[PDB]
This record gives C-alpha cells, structure tokens and sequence, in this order.
RNA sequence: AUACGUUAAGUGGAAAAGGAUGUGGAGUUGCUUAGACAACCAGGAUGUUGGCUUAGAAGCAGCCACCAUUUAAAGAGUGCG
C-alpha cells in the first residue's frame, strides 16, 4: 500500500500550488483524442500539466479534503482531473471545451471545478 | 543406453526389495530431481527413453544428471522352452530401485521448464513420482 | 474425441464434468473432449 | 485513409498509384500536380504521404521525412551495420552527431522534447549496434 | 459477490402471491406464471421488492439459492416488458410467411416446413429474413427458438438457415 | 442400539498407468474498503518493423540488440487474423 501513498502525496503537492482545473469525463476516451490534448499541453508548457485519472472517491477526494472542497459533488462516475503549475489561466479552460464539441468524449456539460467557489460555466 | 564395461558374474539373483532407500534420498547435485514413491524394476531402455525426452524440450541448458547406473541383469529364458534344464541368459540390465530415491536430477534450468522435464520422465517410469527441490537449512 | 486422460490443449479450453464424465470444451471444435 | 510511398519526383502512372486510390473516388489528375509541388524541395527521395478521405471528395495531404535509421548508416560512415549488434560493435557515433539526426526527424517524430527526441534516436542507433559516444 | 442476496424491485403493476408450498403465482397485464419451489427456500415480499434468503451456507443450498432469484426476475419481466428472440435467415430462395396461427417455413427441403406455436406465444413476420418469437416465458421462447433452429442446423461453410442475431458462425474454406 | 463424522456412486459388493473447479479436513502464500476476483462501460501504444532476412510479411518467414518515450496505461507484441 506504500505505492498508493505516492499516488496521494505527490498530487497534493500540485494542488497546493494549483491555479485552475476542469472536469473531463473518461467515456469513449480514444488515444488519438488524448494526443490532441497532450500536444496542447506542449504549447502551454511541458510535463507540468497532469492527466491522472485516479478518480476513485477513495483516492482523489481525500486529496480534496485539504483544499478544493467542491469535488464531493463531481465525484460520482468517470472523471479526468487536470492540474496547473505555472501558466496564467486562459486557453486551458477553453481548449478542452472545443474538443468535446467536435465529437471525441462527452464533456459532462462541464461540471466545473475550483476557480472561486463555483462550478459550471467555463470562461 | 548405459551398460557396464565388465561384471564379475554373468547372472545374479533377482532379490527382494523392501524398506527405505539405503542412500541418495536427498538431491543436491542438481537444483531439482525426480523422486520415486514406490519401488520397481527399470530396464535400461526405460532410462534412455527418459533422457531423450528431456534433451529435446530443454534445448540449450545444463547437463542432465543420472544418479543411477544399472547393474543387475534380468534373466530371460528363450520362448517355449520347458521349465528347468538350466538358467536362462541376461537379455539386458535393470537397476535396483527403492522408494524415496532420487531417480534423476536437473540443474541450471528455469523453474517453468523444470516442471515439464520431470513430468515427461514420470510417464516413461512406471513408478509414481513427485516434484522435489533442494533444501538449504543449511 | 474420447480418451482416458483428457487434458487442456489451449488456454481457451475449460474443464467441466457432466453426468459423471469430465469434458473439456473449447471455442475450437477439435479441442472438445470427454473421458470415459 | 490509405498511406502510400509515392515518389517525390514522379506521380502519374497507374501501377504505383492508379486504381488503388482511384477506387477511393480520388481525382488523380488534380492531385498529381500537388505531389510535384511541395516535394520538389526534396527531389529524388521516396516521400511517404498520408491520405485522409473526406466524404465530399475533398482531400488534404501530409508529407513525411525519409525513413529512420537510414541516416545512421551515413553518420557511421559504413554502408551496413552488424548482423550481431552489441556482440559486434562495428561502428561508433558521437552524441553531438545524433543531435543533427534527431532534428531532421522532428516533423515525423511525435517526441515532446528535443532531449526526448535524442532518446528516441538512441533506440535506433543501438539497432545498428553502433556505440553512443 | 453473490446472486440471491440482491434485491429485486417491482416496477409495477406486478402483484406477487405467497401461496404454499411453495407456489408463486405472479400476475399482471401480460400473463401469469407459477414457478415450482421446494420448501427449503424462503421467499418474502418487501414493499415492491421480492427477496430471497439462504437457510445455510451448504454447497447444495448455494446452488439452488442463486437460481430462485434469477427465475423470479425472469418471471416479472415477462409479465411486464415481455421477451423476444430474433432469427436471421440467410440464403437466396429462403423465405417465410404465416398461414393462420401456424408458421409456414419455405426451408430448402423439398418438404414444406410448419411449426405450431404454443398458447400465449405469437410469431410475427415483419420481413422474410428476420423472425421474431414474442412470448412471456423465456424458457418457452428459447425452446421454440431451438425448435425452429432444429429445422436447419447452420452450415459452417456458408450462412444458411436459422442464425442468431448476432452470432459469428465459424468461417470455412472450400475447395 | 447410542455418540462424533465421512461417503452418493450401489462406491460398499473387482485392477492399474494416467486424467479431472467431486467433496470433507490441515497447512502455506499473493492481492484485498488508500480496494480483490466476476464483469459492464474506456482506450490501446509513440518513432516502428526496429536490426539481420526470405519477392513483398509492418503484433507475426523466423533470429534477435527486442530499445527508449507518451503517460491514466500498453510488449517495437498475448492471441483469432
């Protein structure tokens, strides 16, 4: 179970310095659809963005216990968490929204995440 | 195919097997080895049938071990000859076998391949046998 | 086929006793077998 | 979508292209001028080209670099590598020379970084048995 | 991790009698059924929820307990949604058409084929290819589906006669 | 007859090598409510069939150095092709 702690402690370090994030459903997650997003990360930055689909209520929600206490509602069903390190927010909220509109994975109608104390409506 | 270069006597008594093996019960020259559960005669041809079965499946690997060299002849009177009128002749050779004895040994071989080579030998040998490994207390 | 020592031939094969007689069944018809 | 290795300098006869893309509804006469256009910069080489197939019989093509590790034979200076790599280290290449090779493969490579583009080529140089120095 | 412990909701309207010993006369708009039950099983009716419980962990009881729930779920659905099984005829001259309640089948045998459905079952023929056997009883609809299949065993070399939709008959290469 | 069990084939009331999710006990061990075996919905690697080859055969003539990256994940390959 020691390996599971590495899954937990490391991601929390990002969330403590995290700026913005967005809901992404895992359904019909084609590998080609992922690469189109991964290339966008290469423009915005490098490895700093995180895809980690460790979205168990027993997993990521425990990380949310410290900060971002709005994940409890988003927790049921498939999720694909994203985290920012530096990068002033702008396109990150917009780029994923453009992808789902052109087929490729349900957006979940954007359940939303931390920005202030709100949920829905990407800007 | 293994036969003695010489023997002191052309023929010998068949004997009476009983009890635990006098020795060689514990494998150590090889990482793994077949161990008989009972005791029965084994003709020289049966031994050759086992080693040939292993050399093909093993491919490249360590040398096959043979702890048992046959020494006791089995008498074979010619067919339709009437009883008595002298003892017959040794058609071949048979090693003495005792329960718990290590019939064969193998070493330097991977764990998966080792399970099979011991198994194919078990079919050629009429005696029931079981998988065995080296002990190191030790 | 019917042999006293029925054995699996491939991973798809499955051992299932039926009516007191063990039978191995597989997606490939050739691998179908019954003991006794 | 049917990939093909159409030569850069020529595009017209049926046996290389022809029916194989002609059954796709592609208008062969209208695209052959295009193959000779952008590929003219690298004439004399066999350039692979992806071919997406739109329902409206519109088409857009993407040219690619000549195949990998062929360049490694040139940097090594030897026409052919060992049939027994590592066991027979016939050739050696400096790490800086590899940098010149990886940059050429960038449009073809999906590698995220130039440092990662190095590591991709390193797995190809070992196939030739060439030492990385 | 287990079968019969799971609850079974009744969407409705499906009443369930608890007459001994033990007969379960499920009732509703589509039909009625009375599955046999040996006394060792214990059926109970929570509000709009059928329930089943095991008397003991013994291996014989472990087998019977998982069957009783699966049957009752098959029963309620047939009293509601019902059931049907498609049959894809394949060939050239093959065709089928009803003649009264009887289902004539123009199978490639020179002899005409006819099959009579049992009461509570009907067989519409929307198309010459497809065949649909509607019925409230899964044990019976699957039996009739087998009896229709009996008329023509499928040929591995070529798609012919009865074939489940969908199912891949093994390919064979002739010469 | 009493008490603890076992057996389901008529074994009991006929043998063997060998074969088997038969069943009753005992022991060891992997994983496991920071998540198990079943699933049902997700995706399958990137350069690449990659070296040496056989007309060409790209997960696969077969012999292998069988590499490193994209990473929630995948062998330059488990398999039916």
């Amino acid at each position: 179970a020691i390996e599971t702690k590495k899954v937990v402690v490391e991601e929390i370090a990002s969330k403590l310095k995290e700026s913005k994030s967005t809901i992404i459903v895992d359904y019909r997650g084609l590998n080609v659809s992922e690469v189109t997003e991964l290339r966008k990360q290469l423009r915005e930055a490098n490895v700093e963005f995180k895809v980690y689909k460790n979205t168990m209520t027993r997993r990521a929600v425990e990380q949310a216990e410290l900060n971002g206490l709005n994940d409890f509602l988003t927790g049921p069903n498939a999720i694909a968490f994203s985290t920012e390190d530096v990068v002033a927010p702008a396109k990150v909220l917009n780029d994923f929204a453009k992808n789902h509109e052109a087929l490729e994975i349900k957006a979940g109608v954007i359940e939303g995440k931390v920005s202030t104390v709100e949920e829905v409506k990407a800007l | 195919m293994l036969l003695p270069k010489r023997v002191k006597y052309r023929r010998e008594h068949r004997g009476k097997m009983r009890g635990r093996a006098k020795g060689g019960t514990e494998v150590h020259f090889g990482e793994f080895g077949i161990q008989a559960l009972e005791a029965s005669w084994i003709t020289n041809r049966q031994i050759e049938a086992a080693r040939i079965a292993m050399t093909r499946y093993m491919k490249r690997g360590g040398k096959v071990w043979i702890k048992i060299f046959p020494s006791k002849p089995y008498t074979a009177k010619p067919l339709e000859v009437r009883m008595g009128s002298g003892k017959g002749a040794p058609e071949g050779w048979v090693a003495v076998v005792k329960p718990g004895k290590v019939l064969f040994e193998i070493s330097g071989v991977s764990e998966e391949v080792a399970r099979e080579a011991l198994r194919l030998a078990s079919h050629k040998l009429p005696i029931k046998t079981k998988f065995v490994k080296r002990e190191e207390i030790g | 086929k019917v042999r006293p020592s029925v054995k699996p031939i491939c991973e798809k094969c499955k051992v299932i006793r039926r009516k007191g007689k063990v039978m191995v069944i597989c997606e490939n018809p050739k691998h179908k077998q019954k003991q006794g | 979508v049917v990939k093909l290795q159409i030569p850069a300098g020529k595009a017209n006869p049926a046996p290389p292209v022809g029916p194989a893309l002609g059954q796709a509804g592609v208008n062969i006469m209208g695209f052959c001028k295009e193959f000779n256009a952008r590929t003219a910069d690298q004439a004399g080489l066999i350039i692979p080209v992806e071919i997406s197939v739109y329902e409206d019989r519109s088409f857009t093509f993407i040219t690619k670099t000549p195949p990998a590790a062929v360049l490694l034979k040139k940097a090594a200076g030897i026409e052919s590598g060992s049939g027994e790599p590592n066991r027979n280290k016939v050739a050696t290449v400096k790490r800086d020379k590899v940098r010149e090779i990886a940059e050429t493969k960038m449009p073809d490579l999906n590698a995220a970084d130039v440092e990662a583009a190095m590591r991709m080529v390193e797995g190809t140089a070992r196939s030739m048995g060439i030492v990385i120095e | 991790s287990r079968v019969g412990k799971k609850l079974l909701e009744i969407p409705s309207d499906v009443t369930v009698t608890l007459n001994d010993n033990n007969t379960v006369a499920v009732k509703g708009p589509k039909g009625e059924l009375t599955r046999t039950f040996h006394p060792d099983m214990e059926i109970k009716v929570e509000d709009n929820v059928l329930t089943v419980a095991r008397p003991s962990d013994q291996k014989e009881h472990r087998a019977l307990h998982g069957t009783t729930r699966s049957l009752l779920g098959n029963m309620v659905e047939g009293v509601s949604k019902g059931f049907e099984r498609g049959l894809e005829l394949v060939g050239v001259g093959y065709r089928a058409s009803k003649s009264g309640n009887k289902l004539v089948l123009n199978v490639g045998y020179s002899h005409p084929v006819e099959i009579v459905p049992e009461e509570g079952i009907e067989i519409e023929v929307p198309s010459q290819t497809k065949v649909v056997v509607k019925g409230t009883d899964k044990e019976r609809v699957g039996a009739i589906a087998a009896n229709i299949r009996a008329v023509r065993s499928p040929e591995p070399y070529k798609g012919k006669g009865i074939r489940y939709e969908g199912e891949v008959v093994r390919r064979k290469e002739g010469k």
